[PDB]
């Protein structure tokens, strides 16, 4: 049957009943740094067992009006365990990532959700002229939600919001470029997602740069008879995948 | 003192030509090259990868995620139409926008199969039956199921696998069209049909939703580079 | 490219008025277009724009209650009625096509409003 | 003294060009350089899967 | 809310004539301005402190940084005899200027 | 780059699948018209030769155009680099996320007599210097000046009438490619700026009348044009809807998705 599987990093462990497919990355696997492409010349840490393992976010309930949540990846875990602990004390950084929604429904229910992940996703503010805050670009472990109407200019440091233009100015239903996945409440149950570094530098602090964001879009809203369960969580678990530091210093 | 003679075409600038030119940086070190993932050789790899088609383009739904799901509902007569557009992938409205008709709306010619896929985003216990057809161009469009069904179609049965690939092949008088409107290489239409209802049990919700997609083929083709006609400028962005 | 506004019109003090701004030349669906009034012994005066792909209107704070702003895609029009007219509402009206940042390039001829008995 | 001697852009002959300067950034466009790998952008995928066999076991 | 500072100044035919506004605070080069006609025609000149319309004349320059800002006519001629307004872009929303026209010497 | 060609078909009946997949996969399908029709077997010689990266955008494009006048106070221009300002360069090189090209540099400069008032001008030719000042060097403040001197920076002088100059620039950066987004801030401390501002750092670009004002002004213009060579180019990236607002950042106002038809079935 193709339809299980089971993953397992360091002491977590997380089985599958009903899923599609995994999909990885633009087709390569999370690898360690090569000795003819680093540039950092002191030796870096790599503990590779207390810090890729699953860390599993905050739970967001998908309501019938709901339009849609993001998330700033190597942002949510920074006080996950001994992952955010080195991310502090250390100045540099490489890291890929395995990724599992999970949203479970009955055969009664009916829904679509695009999970994509999508690189260097740059937000635009609502006022033409500002750039968004820090508070509202990105919360620790906590869903920033996308709107189905428009923020207006008087609104002074705030992101754009409008779901149909997925916060960057591009239309919503091309973003099936970058890897992604569709949970079909009808038949799928799970996506899952495997991505590698991607940057344009060897290695990159990890506290002044969202190299990956995480977006869940429902594209055929939640519908339910009357009588079925009204209560459906999204819950998202993210586990890194060969990392590695350099630069240690004070703890910032 | 070697004699040569200059040709027409001396001290021009033609914007596209092929030659070498001076240094400014003399022996300049340029950093070293990096494996990064996901490098693209040819712009035929972005239009084979498929997108979400706004079919529902009905004054109100544009500004919305509603643009992009086709109504469903449980009838009680039959044979009715559920969409229906031309097929212009650099004009019509419809296919203008997507991945594949981005890439078309820089280049003149085109030439070659387009995939269309049909993800049925309903309840797990309901059915039902499409017809999905597509017909050239010379008559009109279908008006009857009796009518659609005498082109190029594919019956569709839900289920287990909620997919369905209608491939529409490449039937034309020339080896290339033409991306802007034109009544001379017309590509006709497709349509879509219901076989038989969608009969739901107890306690579902009748009104289920269909998305659709569109791709290109291994035998797409593109010529001619031109301008793009979407993007607009009038001062300097500052 | 140019807008072309309606004719000027006349109505007692507690009317309304309903003006018009009808666009050529260029695809109505893309840009805002706004209104800004010009008392005749002042500057000019910023209302609100309207965006008409998805007839989202938003009001400088003092116009609040008495604009109302709409758009129909078909007729490439935009339309802006007042409400419980004062003696201070007797200026000129122009429509104006915002460019890139915060620029005005396209501009309507105006349409005179008075108020009397 | 060198003058790579390749072919030409036909449908269905040579050409010759030198190299006169002494940096590689200086030289002329590729522009006959067709490499297409569409694989990891259209199956992105761990398990491969058979056209004809149905992708849901 | 910025209130931008502008009120009737005289020059005579062929001279240099030097408009000028004021911002309230630091603005940061964003000023547009506007040429009125008598008639009731507006349409953009300088769309920045200093970078020209396509279309505009020669005459025609602006000058300035951070507070204080200026419109400058090298020569002036008859055509050139209207009301002038600067425009801010910085804060929502967008204030004018009052206006200043032009008026013959003698 | 020869396309791929159509093979013949026959009728079937079997248990063979090709048209019903999973498009929840992430997976797009590869199936081809011989596999759901009858086909005969024609042989394609259609190429894929005008799509490719280094086709598409090897070609030369306007970035910006800066007018001094000659005798005037201010009668020298600047422009820091960037490739921002235009509206068809910004929309072709934002397709992909990370570039690494060369370039070939191209400028072509105009003049205009602007109207003096002594009789009987008749100047010569017109001589124009071309400064490139690296991030950190000495910058010029007048015309006549000490920085004009470019006993280090290069720079092209060129005599009015002939063909346009032309240079040609390495890839000159500090990273393994050009980053056309940039999704950080400058700061630590995740205050101040955010965006693509934060990582363009490429000089300033001065030009300016090398010839004295003899009896009348002149007003000159100068376009710039890019054409990248060797281009590679990595993680593509949908096309952009809304229009572009400003410079600095990807700020914008929401748009529909398309144009609006009257109907589902209208044709
Ligand atoms: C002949 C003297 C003048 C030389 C001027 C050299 C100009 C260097 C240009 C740098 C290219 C910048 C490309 C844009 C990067 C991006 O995509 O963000």
């Amino acid at each position: 049957s193709d339809r299980v599987r089971s993953i397992t990093l360091g002491n977590s462990t997380i089985t599958t009943q009903e899923c599609a497919n995994v999909v990885v990355g633009y087709g390569v696997w999370p690898e360690y740094l090569k000795d003819n492409e680093a540039t950092a010349e002191d030796q870096p840490t790599q503990p590779d067992v207390a810090t890729c393992r699953f860390y599993t976010l905050e739970s967001v309930q998908w309501m019938k009006n709901s339009a849609g949540w993001w998330w700033k990846l190597p942002d949510a875990l920074s006080q996950m365990g001994l992952f955010g602990q080195n991310m502090q004390y250390h100045y540099l950084g490489r890291t890929g990532y395995t990724i599992h929604v999970q949203c479970n429904a009955s055969k009664f229910h009916q829904g679509c959700l695009l999970v994509v992940c999508v690189p260097e996703a740059e937000m635009g503010c609502s006022n033409l002229n500002n750039t968004p805050e820090f508070s509202e670009l990105s919360g620790g472990d906590s869903a920033r939600m996308f709107t189905d109407t428009q923020v207006g200019e008087s609104n002074a440091k705030k992101v754009q919001t409008a779901v149909w233009n997925a916060g960057m100015g591009v239309g919503v239903g091309n973003l099936t470029i970058f890897p992604h996945q569709w949970i079909n409440l009808r038949t799928n149950n799970s996506a899952t997602l495997v991505m590698p570094y991607i940057n344009s530098v060897p290695m990159d602090n990890m506290f002044r740069h969202n190299n990956l964001t995480l977006m869940i879009i429902p594209f055929v809203p939640l519908n339910y008879s009357e009588g079925s369960s009204p209560y459906v969580p999204i819950t998202v678990t993210i586990a890194p995948m060969c990392a590695e530091y350099n630069g240690l210093r004070l703890a910032s | 003192g070697l004699p040569v003679m200059t040709t027409p075409g001396s001290t021009q600038f033609l914007t596209s030509d092929d030659f070498q030119s001076p240094s400014a940086m003399p022996q300049f070190d340029v950093t070293p090259e990096m494996q990064i993932p996901g490098r693209v050789n040819n712009l035929m790899e972005i239009a084979e990868v498929d997108s979400v088609v706004p079919v529902n383009n009905t004054e109100d739904n544009v500004s919305s995620l509603k643009a992009y799901q086709i109504p469903v509902q449980s009838n009680s007569d039959n044979g009715k139409q559920v969409f229906g557009f031309p097929l212009q992938p650099g004009a019509n409205n419809v296919l203008n926008r997507t991945l594949l008709g981005e890439i078309l709306n820089y280049y003149t010619h085109w030439s070659g199969s387009i995939k269309l896929t049909f993800m049925f985003c309903g309840s797990a216990m309901a059915t039902g039956k499409f017809l999905l057809a597509y017909s050239p161009p010379g008559a009109g469009v279908p008006k009857n199921r009796k009518d659609a069904m005498l082109g190029t179609h594919v019956i569709w049965d839900v289920g287990l696998q909620s997919s369905c690939v209608l491939c529409v092949p490449w039937i034309s008088q020339t080896h290339y069209r033409y991306v802007v409107e034109d009544e001379y290489t017309a590509a006709g239409y497709v349509t879509c049909w219901y076989q038989t209802n969608i009969v739901v049990p107890a306690d579902v919700q009748s009104s289920c939703d269909i998305l659709c997609f569109v791709s290109a083929c291994n035998d797409f083709s593109v010529r001619m580079l031109k301008d793009t006609p979407f993007i607009r400028q009038d001062t300097f962005y500052q | 490219v140019q807008l072309q506004q309606s004719a000027a019109e006349l109505a007692r003090p507690g009317a309304s008025v309903k003006m018009s701004c009808k666009a050529s030349g260029y695809t109505f669906t893309t840009y805002t277009m706004h209104w800004v009034k010009q008392r005749p012994g002042q500057g000019l005066e910023w209302i609100g724009y309207i965006n008409p792909s998805s007839r989202y209107t938003e009001y400088n704070q003092k116009f609040k209650d008495k604009t109302t702003l709409t758009a129909d895609k078909s007729s490439s029009t935009a339309y802006m009625q007042l409400s419980s007219l004062t003696f201070e509402d007797s200026a000129v009206y122009y429509c104006a096509r915002r460019s890139e940042a915060d620029r005005f390039v396209y501009w309507g001829q105006g349409t005179l409003v008075t108020v009397s008995a | 003294m060198g003058a790579q001697v390749s072919t030409q852009k036909t449908g269905a002959i040579h050409y010759t060009n030198i190299n006169y300067y002494k940096d590689a950034a200086s030289n002329s466009a590729n522009r006959q350089d067709f490499t297409q790998d569409p694989g990891k952008f259209t199956e992105p995928v761990k398990d491969i899967m058979v056209k004809t066999m149905p992708a849901l076991n | 809310d910025i209130q931008m500072t502008q009120s009737s100044l005289s020059a005579s035919l062929g001279d240099r004539v030097t408009i000028s506004c004021r911002a309230s605070q630091d603005i940061s080069n964003y000023l547009n301005w506007y040429q009125q006609k008598p008639d009731g025609s507006v349409k953009l000149l300088i769309y920045y402190t200093s970078t020209l319309h396509s279309g505009v004349p020669s005459r025609f320059s602006g000058s300035g940084s951070g507070t204080d800002y200026s419109l400058t006519i090298n020569s002036l001629e008859q055509e050139d005899i209207a009301t002038y307004f600067c425009q801010q872009g910085n804060t929502f929303p967008f204030t004018f200027g009052g206006g200043t026209k032009l008026e013959i010497r003698r | 780059a020869r396309v791929a060609d159509t093979i013949s078909s026959r009728p079937t009946n079997s248990e063979s699948i090709p048209a019903l997949t999973a498009a929840e996969t992430g997976h797009t399908s590869q199936v081809v018209p011989s596999d759901t029709m009858q086909t005969r077997h024609v042989k394609n010689y259609h190429s894929r030769s005008e799509s490719s990266i280094e086709n598409f955008l090897c070609r030369s494009a306007c970035v910006y155009y800066a007018t001094y006048t000659n005798n005037s106070k201010k009668g020298f221009a600047e422009w820091v680099i960037n490739t921002r300002q235009v509206a068809q360069l910004r929309r072709k090189l934002e397709l992909f996320t990370y570039l690494r090209f060369d370039l070939e540099l191209t400028f072509v400069i105009t003049s205009a007599q602007q109207p003096s008032t002594a009789s009987s001008v008749d100047a010569p030719v017109q001589t124009h210097q071309i400064m490139y000042v690296p991030p950190g060097g000495p910058v010029p403040t007048k015309v006549k000046d000490y920085a004009w001197q470019t006993s280090t920076n290069p720079s092209v002088f060129w005599t009015e009438g002939n063909a346009p100059p032309r240079m040609s620039i390495p890839f000159i950066s500090i990273g393994n490619a050009y980053s056309c987004f940039y999704d950080g801030w400058t700061q630590f401390s995740r205050n101040g700026v955010y965006g693509i501002n934060t990582l363009n750092n490429m000089g300033t670009l001065y030009m300016r009348h090398v010839n004295e004002a003899g009896q009348g002004p002149i007003k000159s213009t100068v376009r710039i044009y890019f054409k990248p060579k060797h281009v590679k180019a990595w993680v593509p990236r949908p096309p952009r809807l809304c229009q572009y607002e400003k410079q600095k950042n990807v700020n914008f106002s929401p748009i529909g998705v398309t144009t609006s038809r009257t109907d589902i079935i209208t044709t």
